[PDB]
């Protein structure tokens, strides 16, 4: 995953 | 997953943490904890304290993230660490 994908994961 | 109700809850960042989320383009004193967990992703998205090969891996022994945080490093992955160590720079 791209740095984005794997933070974004956070909001869920 | 991390617990929603957690999630929500409101918090009052340290003056360091603050001066980082507003850097970024926050605005206010008090946050949810999923406010300041998206205005830190924006934080580490822009300074690309990510590893190039592993983007999980995040390096930040050389910027304020580190003082902060108080690690040389961590992993994305690793939710219940970012809140901790979150939770540790709150008034
Ligand atoms: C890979 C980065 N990304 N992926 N999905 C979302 C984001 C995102 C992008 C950016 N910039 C490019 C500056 C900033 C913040 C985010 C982001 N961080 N966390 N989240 C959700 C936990 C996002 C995000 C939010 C949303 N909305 C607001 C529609 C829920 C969409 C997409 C991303």
């Amino acid at each position: 995953l791209t740095f984005a994908e794997y933070w974004a994961q956070l909001a869920s | 997953q991390i617990p929603a109700s957690e999630q929500e809850t409101l918090v009052r960042p340290k003056p360091l943490l603050l001066k980082l989320l507003k850097s970024v383009g926050a605005q206010k004193d008090t946050y949810t904890m999923k406010e300041v967990l998206f205005y830190l992703g924006q934080y580490i998205m822009t300074k690309r304290l990510y590893d190039a090969a592993q983007q999980h891996i995040v390096y930040c022994s050389n910027d304020l993230l580190g003082d902060l945080f108080g690690v040389p490093s961590f992993s994305v992955k690793e939710h219940r660490k970012i809140y901790t160590m979150i939770y540790r720079n709150l008034v």
